[PDB]
């Protein structure tokens, strides 16, 4: 009965994704499908257990088939938003899959070829002229869930490295975004940007046609050395294009390098220093609007820079408090907007504060009293600001209500953040 | 399943019998409640 219970969750939806794959394209199937695909995947929360430990027969051979059926359905004429079911099966793939036994990646490869260059494929090349069916941010966010190998790759590594190299070359050629309408959040597209996972990849592939050039470590090192000045000189005072360029640079040249990260100690230190200095240059400006960065990615010089930035922000907040103590402003709408912006900026600062709290504590435990001497005015200002506040207190509720996303990184020990959490207790423990 | 998930017996059969139950009707009705609990939530 274990095999029956395993296959009843995947073969049923795999077989049912064959009639509406052509009927919708053109009785109650459009109503029972909503129950059907949720019973297929979202009925079991830990579908990875049934994939790996319970029965490996279904595995990718059924998961990729169901995903291809869903992709064909999205290629058809949909009516309602059904992204929850497709997005709730992202981390259930790796936590391998024998892709050589059955290759069900042909449909996804065809879709990726049809959408090889999103800034360049904004035309009627797609069938039936899809205004929002496929030519939108839906497929961009779907590629994040479909392509995810954070734990370990589970593919044949035949088309994935070539596709990654082609996308990297296209992003190197196209510096600007140049996207379509209502497609601002184009950064969250690829979650597997890594080595072997102006380029001469085409020539190398033509010459080989055994070993791809991505296997050798010379090409990723050359690419990193060429991209280092690009992200080193990336500093602009704009609010829209500068923010999108910084997000694109962080996505394309992120810290996710599982190919011997500890071996390249100098490269790791340079990357950490750059990822520490970039938010300092970003927050050097006033940056009244903090909604441009939806979710930014979490030595002595970096600690000193963070302490100086915290002191400057504490001075600015104290000045704002003394300015708002008297000379009452206009109606409560403007005050609520100002308080919400201040709370958003405080949460954005506190995310990095909680991220670096462990490092600060580790540095200060042995012999560093300078960190304590720098953090004492910050704690004093934080205590004074929360000593008597009402407008911030009432706007915090609506700020938390607006931001439904939560990080809760305090419990990891490794509303995005609240006023009092584990980091505050660690700071007050001294 | 917190208290006691000991005996399966008719574990998923009560819902496996009519998981394809919404195939006759076209729309409407209050039978559309949820689908995650289906298939036993995995005289």
């Amino acid at each position: 009965t274990g095999g029956h219970a395993s296959n009843k969750e995947k073969e049923m939806v795999t077989s049912l994704f064959c009639k509406l794959g052509v009927l919708v394209r053109h009785l109650g199937q459009t109503l029972d499908a909503r129950t059907v695909m949720k019973t297929g995947l979202d009925s079991v929360k830990s579908a990875l257990r049934a994939f790996l430990d319970n029965a490996a027969e279904d595995l990718e051979k059924t998961m990729e088939n169901l995903k291809q059926g869903q992709f064909t359905h999205t290629r058809s004429q949909p009516k309602g938003v059904t992204q929850i079911i497709n997005y709730t099966t992202v981390a259930l793939l790796p936590m391998l899959d024998k892709h050589n036994v059955y290759s069900i990646y042909n449909t996804r490869s065809s879709r990726e070829r049809a959408a090889l260059s999103l800034p360049a494929n904004v035309e009627d090349v797609c069938p039936n002229i899809p205004s929002l069916e496929k030519l939108m941010t839906e497929i961009i966010e779907l590629a994040e869930s479909g392509i995810r190998y954070t734990q370990m790759p589970y593919m044949m590594e035949v088309v994935l490295p070539m596709l990654c190299s082609y996308m990297s070359r296209w992003w190197e050629h196209g510096p600007e975004n140049h996207p379509e309408r209502a497609e601002m959040c184009c950064t969250a597209l690829n979650s597997e940007h890594m080595n072997t996972l102006k380029i001469i990849y085409n020539n190398l592939g033509i010459d080989e046609g055994f070993s791809q050039p991505i296997i050798n470590k010379v090409k990723p090192q050359l690419l990193k050395t060429h991209f280092l000045p690009l992200m080193e000189k990336l500093k602009k005072k704009a609010a829209m294009v500068v923010s999108e360029e910084d997000h694109l640079k962080a996505e394309a040249r992120g810290d996710m390098s599982e190919a011997e990260l500890l071996i390249l100690d100098e490269f790791t230190t340079l990357a950490r220093d750059l990822y520490a200095f970039y938010p300092l240059l970003i927050r050097f400006v006033d940056y009244n609007r903090a909604k441009w960065l939806k979710e930014p990615n979490p030595y002595w010089s970096k600690s000193h820079n963070f302490k100086r930035e915290e002191q400057n922000f504490v001075v600015q907040n104290e000045i704002n408090n003394m300015s708002f103590l008297i000379t009452d402003t206009k109606s409560k709408m403007s005050k609520a907007a100002i308080s919400d912006q201040e709370r958003k900026k405080m949460k954005r600062k506190g995310d990095r504060y909680s991220m670096q709290t462990s490092l600060i504590v580790a540095a200060l435990k042995r012999l560093l009293p300078i960190g304590l001497n720098i953090c004492a005015p910050g704690d004093q200002e934080l205590i004074a600001l929360a000593k008597n506040r009402f407008s911030l207190k009432d706007t915090e509720e609506e700020v938390r209500d607006i931001i439904r996303s939560n990080i809760h990184l305090q419990g990891k020990l490794e509303l995005g953040i609240a006023n009092v959490l584990f980091h505050l207790e660690q700071k007050s423990k001294y | 399943q917190k208290k006691y998930e000991q005996e399966l017996f008719k574990l998923a059969l009560p819902c496996l019998s009519a998981v394809a139950g919404a195939l006759p009707p076209d729309y409407m009705e209050s039978n559309y409640v949820s689908m995650m609990e289906k298939q036993s939530s995995m005289f």
